[PDB]
């Protein structure tokens, strides 16, 4: 009875993430976006220091 | 009969759920960020080698300092790495040399290690007899450790290949909590940047969204079609980027809990092995087993830059807290830093 | 331009690539292999005569030092770790030789010896394992010849046209290992016998080993 | 537990030689540094000679250099001090001090008990030689220095010990802002450039003794003259 | 014809070499990634290309002198030093080949007791005290390099023996003995031996790896051995012969510059001995390319 058991709990997951709530991709997209252009200036990767302020120089 | 009935369900569960995500799929990241001007060529140069690995370089992880860094090598090496001046700060010998992680607590005051020997060993650096000694070793993973962050001093959650999870209480060297779930073995974790949430993806190319506190799985992402082999959180904890055996790095969201975009190109044909964010999470770096580390755009699915300065494959990279730079460790036995200049 | 402190930490890390440097010459002077095998084939009896997750064994043999690996106990997917064993100075695969007319208990259907080959097949031309020589250990060597007599070799082998004795079968077994080396160039195999109360085997890794270290030594003095 | 034992000292003749001894026990002995600093009877402290962890730097004092020798057993955990051609002089009890150096450490963590001998460079000033405190109110400490002890590395090279009235000195600000481990967050150093404050609140009784303040910029290591806490 | 054959032979010789001995170099250091070698085979095979280089760099140095007009025009401050020079060039790269071939002997006659002394710390103690063996071999080299008064008005560096009539045999033959006759014997002793132990009683002879694996190391031994007997025979056995010949004879001085020509060969060939019959290093050498 190791299959029937694994069956319940299977099923028993999928019914906890298929009653989440969902945004729209456009909201989600536009989120990730908008916190992208919020710390763009922030970001050494992005837009390189001076070389006085870059530890590693 | 029973059982005929309930495998049924799940495929009815599992229709239900993929029809809930096509119909929040108004719009297309892509489409999203068509205006965007793109970031153009990264170039990062090679600022520090650190040397003194003898053997492949499996794991790295940054300081919250931005300044030291943990590297783990099957050497049997633990290295503190002082980045500003490549000076080594300790060297830890592992007990069992096939380390396969390694993690830098946020305190600075702990990292931990550990791989085929199924154990996550916990060491001190702060210690008034002046050397680093084991303080706790995790015993309890019938697999090897794949993984492993901590979330403060007392607690660590591991990920291994016997398919499951696990949360530690470090002090009493018990897990806590036991993740179970994924059908294959659990290859890479990342913590949320407020620790109440981790993402880990498996061989089964399946990542899930677990509930620290709670202990069960409140998401799980596919379409990868082969193990996923690296994940990170993005800086704002809404989304992650999986990175896995086909070639390809997707941008899972965890609100419209559904795949955004994919990073492939057609010359890539090797496996991922390592991925990470930049401080605005902007760029996605990404470690691949043709010796190079490519830098994406998040936003564009661009190649905005190419890492090429290792013999082997990139095992691991991390980009600092502050963003200041990024470290690649590969098989190669060397690590290095790399940033941008003006 | 270094502070007295800085002079301090960088003299400090110049004693751990003292130690490093050290312990890595110590680290490339010892032997390293990586033991493989199917269950019941005498793999056990082999650590026991060489005397977690992964158990090491260290042993002495003639002024060397051999760490021997098990992963027996790693159920998990041999190609996400298997990788960590690249660069093992050579691996012992143990086959035992009465295991030919057996079936798996899980499979029912599959013969232990061609589990065993698949198993060999898949190591041996691991791309991990492209230049790995292996040393074949054939165990049961006394069991198998004793079931030879009643049961033919016939069954396992349906294409086997030789003489059902011990010189003869297990001959042919060992050459339909050896076959399985897709890469007869850039390796060589290894093969024993060895058996329950053998005290050689040993000594007949020492001798593969060494052939193994001349090898290398070869090919890094430009030689080869 | 972490112990540094000091023997050997005793009343000699002038111009005699004396072998001075420290055992180290509870620590890794061959990772730190180790420091001999002597102290002259009602006087402050005076750094002596160093030798580093793995023998490679040994340095001297000037009033010192040729006359005495620095050396360790890491085997035996032992730090020696051969003395020669004893003055009046080196009439001092001598600490033996440990320090490790490396990204973030505490140098000059730990000190020794000290051994008493008889026998028959970057300005520190502490002008306030004695203050009259009561406790529970704040008490703040001023240090100077001759040269900057700001290094372009941004560390600010400057220390302040504790010694209270029959004990050896307690390290409990090192690099002029961090606290000590083991030290009461009521501590604060705090300094720029060459003048340097230490701010101690809601004093207590133990807090009474007498205050170093050391520069580590460059060897010779030079103390302040030290400013005494009295009830 | 002969004023322009002279020089396109040695010219050849001299931008090959280079370019052979400069790869070798390159490969190593790249291979060691701009480091101090930790491999003792790969201080060994960059050493003896320094050495062969510093012994082809002097070549222009010392070949104007036999084509063009045979005047020495760099004074007699030069002729001590490049004589010198170029002496301690041919015995440093003769004993570090030499070395470089016990070390071979070692590393597989005695696969095991060898481990403790085949150190990179070791390795560089070896090489500097070749150096210094090859200081002291040249002694007299630098102590009778004086000018000689060529008949006419036109003078070249060369060796001006106190007593050239009985002085002239001692200084050829050990220059024989020590650059060419015992590195030799040492050289072919140390292969032939590695030929004759390199396989184990253990290792499957009929299997097609170890075959294969002792007719390419038979071949590389043979090479090592045989280019360098040949590229500096000649010039030894002419060498010894002159001691008989009172008055040279036109052949015999266009044998001997032929025969100084295939000396500076071995310092050419020696690099490419190691490209070409080493796959290991070839196959690293594209990597890197």
């Amino acid at each position: 009875t190791a299959s029937i058991a694994q069956a319940r709990k299977l099923v028993e997951q999928l019914k906890m993430e298929a009653n989440i709530d969902r945004i729209k991709v456009s909201k989600a997209a536009a989120d990730l976006m908008a916190y992208c252009e919020a710390h763009a200036k922030e970001d050494p990767l992005l837009t390189p220091v001076p070389a006085s302020e870059n530890p590693f120089r | 009969s029973e059982l005929d009935q309930l495998r049924q369900e799940a495929e009815q569960l599992k229709n239900q759920i993929r029809d809930a995500r096509k119909a929040c799929a108004d719009a297309t990241l892509s489409q999203i960020t068509n205006n965007i001007d793109p970031v153009g060529r990264i170039q990062m140069r090679t600022r520090r080698t650190l040397r003194g690995h003898l053997a492949k370089i499996y794991a790295m992880h940054w300081g919250t300092d931005s300044r030291l860094l943990v590297s783990a090598s099957q050497d049997g090496k633990l290295i503190i790495w002082d980045s500003y001046t490549t000076n080594k700060v300790h060297a830890i010998p592992l007990r069992s040399s096939w380390v396969m992680t390694c993690a830098y607590a946020p305190s600075g005051n702990y990292v931990a290690c550990g791989g085929l020997d199924n154990i996550c060993s916990i060491y001190n650096l702060k210690t008034r007899e002046g050397n680093v000694r084991v303080s706790r070793e995790l015993a309890g993973h019938t697999g090897y450790l794949s993984c492993c962050r901590f979330l403060d001093d007392n607690q660590i959650v591991t990920s291994s290949g016997d398919t499951t999870c696990a949360l530690w209480d470090i002090e009493t060297g018990q897990q806590t909590t036991t993740f179970t779930g994924h059908t294959g073995d659990v290859m890479s974790l990342s913590l949320a940047p407020d620790t109440r949430l981790f993402v880990s993806g498996a061989c089964d190319a399946s990542a899930k969204l677990w509930d620290v506190r709670e202990g069960m799985c409140r998401q799980t992402f596919t379409g990868h079609e082969s193990d996923i082999n690296a994940i990170c959180f993005f800086p704002n904890g809404n989304a992650f980027a999986t990175g896995s055996d086909d070639a390809t790095c997707r941008l899972f969201d965890l609100r419209a809990d559904q795949e955004l975009m994919t990073y492939s190109h057609d010359n890539i044909i090797c496996g991922i092995t390592s991925v990470s964010f930049s401080k605005s999470g902007r760029l996605l770096l990404a470690g691949y087993d043709d010796f190079n580390c490519n830098v994406w755009d998040a936003l564009k699915a661009d190649r905005a830059g190419v890492l090429a300065g290792h013999d082997n494959r990139v095992s691991c990279l991390g980009v600092t807290d502050d963003g200041m730079a990024v470290a690649t460790g590969s098989w190669d036995s060397f690590l290095k830093i790399w940033n941008g200049s003006s | 331009t270094l502070s007295a402190e800085d002079k301090a930490a960088v003299e400090r890390s110049k004693m751990i690539d003292r130690n490093l440097r050290e312990d890595g010459e110590k680290a490339a002077r010892e032997v390293k292999l990586l033991l493989l095998g199917a269950g019941e084939s005498g793999k056990n009896t082999i650590v026991k005569q060489m005397k977690t997750g992964i158990v090491e064994t260290h042993f002495t043999f003639k002024d060397l030092h051999f760490k021997m690996f098990d992963v027996g106990a790693q159920r998990s997917e041999r190609k996400k770790w298997i990788h960590c064993f690249e660069g093992v100075t050579a691996i012992i695969f143990c086959v035992a030789l009465s295991d030919y007319d057996l079936v798996l208990a899980e499979d029912e259907e599959m013969n232990r010896m061609h589990a065993s080959m698949k198993l060999f097949d898949s190591i041996c031309n691991n791309k991990w394992f492209t230049d790995t020589s292996i040393i074949l250990f054939l165990n049961k060597k006394d069991l198998f010849e004793e079931k030879i007599k009643k049961s033919p070799l016939t069954i396992c082998y349906p294409e086997y046209a030789g003489s059902n004795t011990y010189e003869e079968a297990a001959a042919y077994i060992q050459c339909q290992f050896e076959d399985l080396n897709k890469r007869k160039d850039t390796k060589e195999i290894y093969t024993h016998f060895t058996c329950s109360t053998d005290t050689k085997n040993v000594q007949f890794v020492f001798d593969a080993v060494t052939d193994v270290i001349i090898k290398n030594n070869l090919k890094d003095c430009g030689l080869f | 537990d972490v112990q540094l034992v000091e023997s050997g000292g005793g009343l000699v003749q002038p111009g005699g030689s004396r072998k001075l001894s420290c055992s180290a026990s509870g620590f890794a002995f061959s990772s730190f540094g180790m420091h001999w600093v002597r102290q002259a009877p009602e006087k402050g402290l005076e750094w002596v000679a160093y030798i580093s962890s793995g023998s490679g730097t040994i340095y001297y004092a000037d009033t010192v250099k040729g006359r005495f020798t620095i050396s360790r057993d890491d085997p035996k955990n032992t730090l020696f001090l051969q003395m020669t051609s004893l003055r009046s002089e080196d009439t001092a009890m001598y600490y033996c001090v440990r320090s490790i150096y490396y990204y973030g450490s505490s140098p000059f963590d730990f000190w020794g008990q000290g051994t008493t001998l008889t026998v028959s460079d970057i300005v520190m000033t502490q002008a306030t030689s004695s203050v009259p405190v009561t406790p529970g109110e704040s008490v703040s400490i001023s240090c100077r220095s001759s040269k900057s002890l700001l290094h372009s590395n941004g560390n600010t090279y400057l220390y302040w010990f504790l010694q209270r009235p029959g004990q050896s000195p307690q390290l409990l600000i090192y690099r002029m802002s961090n606290l000590a481990s083991g030290v009461p967050d009521r501590f604060s150093g705090s300094g720029s450039g060459t003048a340097f404050t230490l701010t101690i609140s809601r004093l207590e009784a133990e807090d009474v003794g007498v205050y170093y303040c050391m520069q580590h910029l460059e060897y010779p290591l030079t103390f302040g003259a030290g400013t005494k806490l009295e009830l | 014809y002969i004023n322009i054959i002279m020089p396109s032979v040695f010219g050849t010789i001299c931008l090959l070499g280079i370019i052979g001995n400069s790869t070798v170099i390159f490969a190593v250091v790249k291979k060691s990634k701009l480091h101090w070698c930790n491999n003792v085979p790969d201080i060994f095979i960059i050493n003896l290309s320094v050495v062969d280089l510093l012994f082809l760099l002097g070549m222009p140095f010392m070949i104007h002198q036999l084509m063009g007009n045979g005047v020495w025009h760099f004074g007699e401050t030069m002729c001590t030093l490049i004589t010198a020079m170029d002496a301690n060039s041919q015995f440093t790269s003769t004993y570090i080949l030499t070395a470089m071939a016990i070390d071979r002997y070692l590393a597989t006659v005695h696969p095991i007791s060898s481990t403790k002394f085949r150190k990179p710390s070791v390795a560089t103690l070896v090489i500097c005290l070749l150096w210094a063996l090859s200081f002291i071999s040249i002694t007299p080299v630098w102590l009778y390099a004086r000018l000689i008064p060529f008949p006419g008005g036109a003078v070249g560096c060369g060796i001006r023996l106190p007593n050239p009539d009985t002085d002239l045999y001692w200084f050829t033959l050990y220059q024989f003995f020590l650059a060419f006759a015992l590195p030799f014997v040492v050289i072919t002793a140390a292969y032939v031996r590695i030929l004759q132990r390199m396989t184990s009683s253990v290792a499957p002879a009929s299997q097609r790896s170890i075959r294969l694996r002792t007719k390419r190391v038979t071949r590389t031994a043979i090479a090592i051995c045989l280019v360098f007997f040949v590229c500096w025979a000649p010039y030894y056995v002419l060498q010894l012969t002159q001691l008989s010949i009172s008055r040279p004879t036109l052949t015999f001085v266009y044998l001997y510059n032929a025969a100084i020509s295939l000396g500076y060969a071995n310092s050419c060939l020696n690099p490419f001995v190691y490209i070409v019959l080493c796959e290991t290093f070839r196959k690293r050498l594209v990597l890197s390319v």
